[PDB]
């Protein structure tokens, strides 16, 4: 098997890390007007996003 | 164990990173579960 | 939706890391060889260095 | 098997291990499978021997590679225990390097015995 | 400094408190809370978190009715251990040991460590019982419990046994049976102290699997220790050391074979019974001695491991043949040949049947 | 018999009182070692 897509799938994973931490401090703040308190009472952004939802 | 991947069901495949995990880990706990150094024990009066 | 593709190209990257290196993974585990694979380029090229490297 | 160039236990094997004790005793040998592939990465190998006893053999089989890369001559003995105490290690050597200087009566039996390497290879 | 170290063994004698420093830094210490927490507490306020956990207890198992009848009872908020009489810290003190061997195999249980948090922070029996309280801690010499008794302990009020937790107890790290096994080599005062408390608990049926093989464990690789300082080589010292550990391991092993109702602590004493004929190079007397008492302490249960103590200990044998009541038993084991076969293909069984049919030969 | 102690001591290390095997079966390592 292949080695190419080692390289570019963790790369896809760095960039996907990253890309989603500021999407979702993006909805930290971006819900974070409407309802201040979710932010600190939930740090995780993974149950912040269901709970928004 | 990367060099056996790379220049060659999946128990006999993966032959060389169990006995790796087995010693390793074994050696971990040799390594850690350590006795501290020696000390002599002193009573009340330093006795 | 991202968090969802997280977990499915994370169990992309797992399994196929299982396919091409299963002594890495009955090591440290794919995430960790896959950075290793990724620092060096490939197997082959990981395989040359030595184990200080 | 992936031993193609196999030495010959009839003294040239014997004459292989006493070049690496005589190399062991003027500090110019390079002991192991890494060591060995840092001396032929960075080109201070003059010659390198490897053991066929290896139980899996795949894991000496990286440094034929480099050495093509590096145009050294590389050759297997059959027993990485007399390898390890032609070195005196106390240990197996599974791989061992020795390198050269600029005079010296180990270089010219350097020469000579890569001379034998390329008339096996 | 004579005065001084006079009245120093008269504090470190003191088993009460004078001063409010003393009150706040004595009533402090506990298993579950911390020490701010733990000073401000009456007794009460623990009794109603430790009778809930022996309340579960209760629940758990049933030998516990008499120790509510008396040491978790609704009257004992208000007994003071230091305004007693000698009858009556030596009769509490039974009814603690005998509660302690009684806890000791559900102690990783909260309902256990709160019962024995009630012992301790009323009773201190940390600061009354440390023998036996080590004792019943010490199998569980891994998990954190262990390391919150090694912060609630005093440090020289502890026997010359279990002092050498004395850096364990300074840097707070559960020790490894490493340094527990090395000094039951050097002391023997610290391996009989062991086998002192693991036959207790046997006495009154209250043996558990944890006991039992960290017993057996402590032993094990004691007596090989034991018996590599005991080599010398030199004649006289040998014997005289052959001697010596015949007196300090006999007494345990010669009730532990016997004790047919605890079948662990029989077969652990057959293991190492098993290892002492085996590294040990015991004199054919001795060995005939262990295999009659072997022999005597027979179970249905330990038929199949104490075969294998038979083979071992009649291979080292120097003699030839076996002696009596070894073949009357051995006659009365159901499967003979069969089951020394299947011995035999992971053993040496030969000397064994020969010294039994030899011995057939002369009767 | 000569025994490395630190076979023995491979014996009782993993596992440490409880969730070791029951002693018929670490009694069967020991005098297989034996």
């Amino acid at each position: 098997k292949v080695d190419v897509m080692i390289v570019h799938a963790v790369a896809l994973l760095d960039e996907l890390d990253k890309e989603l931490n500021v999407m979702a401090m993006r909805v930290k703040e971006w819900y974070g007007w409407h309802f201040p308190e979710l932010g600190k009472i939930l740090p995780d952004n993974l149950s912040y996003a269901r709970v928004v939802l | 164990s990367v060099r056996t991947d790379a220049f060659e069901d999946d128990e006999t495949r993966a032959a060389v990173g169990i006995q790796a995990r087995a010693k390793l880990e074994n050696n971990l706990r040799l390594l850690e579960g350590k006795p501290l150094n020696k000390g002599v024990a002193l009573g009340p009066n330093g006795i | 939706e991202r968090s969802e593709y997280r977990r499915q190209l994370a169990e992309y990257l797992q399994n196929r890391m299982k396919a091409i290196s299963p002594n890495m993974t009955e090591l440290i585990g794919a995430l960790v060889g896959a950075r290793l694979i990724a620092h060096s380029g490939s197997l082959v090229n990981l395989a040359k260095n030595p184990g200080s490297t | 098997s992936a031993a193609w160039p196999k030495a010959e236990d009839p003294a040239l094997v014997q004459e292989l291990l006493d070049c690496v004790q005589q190399a062991s005793h003027y500090r110019q040998l390079k002991k192991g499978a890494n060591e060995t592939t840092k001396s032929v990465n960075r080109g201070t190998s003059e010659l390198v021997i490897l053991a066929a006893d290896t139980q899996p053999l795949s894991i000496v089989l990286h440094i034929p590679l480099i050495c093509e890369e590096k145009n050294v001559p590389y050759v297997y003995v059959p027993s990485k225990v007399a390898l390890g105490r032609a070195c005196g290690v106390s240990r197996a050597v599974i791989a061992v390097s020795l390198t050269s200087n600029e005079a010296s009566d180990l270089n010219s039996k350097i020469r000579a015995l890569r001379d034998k390497v390329e008339r096996l290879a | 400094s004579s005065l001084a170290q006079q009245l120093a063994q008269i504090a470190a004698n003191s088993r009460s408190s004078f001063n409010v420093k003393a009150l706040k830094a004595s009533h402090s210490k506990s298993l579950i809370w911390e020490p701010r927490v733990a000073v401000s507490q009456t007794f009460a306020e623990i009794y109603s978190q430790c009778y809930e956990g022996f309340k579960e207890l209760c629940h758990l198992d049933s030998r516990f009715v008499p120790f509510d009848a008396t040491l978790f009872s609704a009257q004992s908020q208000e007994v003071d251990r230091t305004q007693m009489t000698a009858e009556e810290n030596a009769a509490l003190d039974k009814r603690v040991d005998s509660f302690l061997h009684l806890v000791g195999s559900r102690l990783r249980l909260m309902p256990a460590i709160k019962a024995v948090e009630w012992l301790i922070r009323r009773f201190r029996i940390h600061e009354f019982n440390t023998g036996t309280l080590l004792a019943t801690f010490l199998p569980y010499h891994t998990i954190p419990a262990f390391v919150t008794l090694l912060s609630i302990l005093p440090v020289q009020r502890i026997p010359i046994e279990y002092r050498f937790l004395d850096p364990y107890i300074k840097s707070l790290t559960p020790p490894p049976r490493a340094a527990i096994v090395q000094q039951a080599t050097n002391r023997p005062d610290l391996l009989s102290a062991i086998s002192r408390y693991t036959l207790d608990s046997c006495r009154a049926k209250q043996e558990y699997p944890g006991l039992i093989s960290f017993w057996g464990g402590i032993m094990a690789e004691a007596v090989n220790g034991m018996i590599d300082k005991m080599r010398s080589g030199r004649r006289a010292i040998q014997l005289e050391n052959d001697h010596l550990l015949l007196q300090q391991i006999g007494p345990v092993l010669s009730e532990a074979m016997v004790m047919k109702d605890v079948p662990g602590i029989q077969i652990a004493s057959y293991m190492v019974v098993a290892i002492l004929a085996a590294k040990g190079s015991l004199n054919d007397n001795i060995l005939t001695a262990f295999m009659e008492q072997l022999v005597h302490g027979w179970t249905v249960d330990t038929l199949r491991p104490g075969l294998v103590c038979l083979t071992m200990l009649a291979q080292h044998r120097s003699a030839k043949q076996l002696s009596g009541r070894v073949a009357k038993a051995v006659i009365k084991v159901p499967d003979l040949v069969s089951s020394l076969r299947d011995i035999s293909k992971e053993h040496q069984v030969d000397k064994l049947a020969n010294g039994l049919v030899l011995a057939f030969v002369d009767r | 018999v000569v025994v490395a102690p630190q076979r023995l001591a491979e014996i009782f290390n993993a596992a440490p009182a409880f969730a070791m095997p029951p002693i018929e079966d670490v009694f069967y390592q020991v005098a297989s070692l034996f």
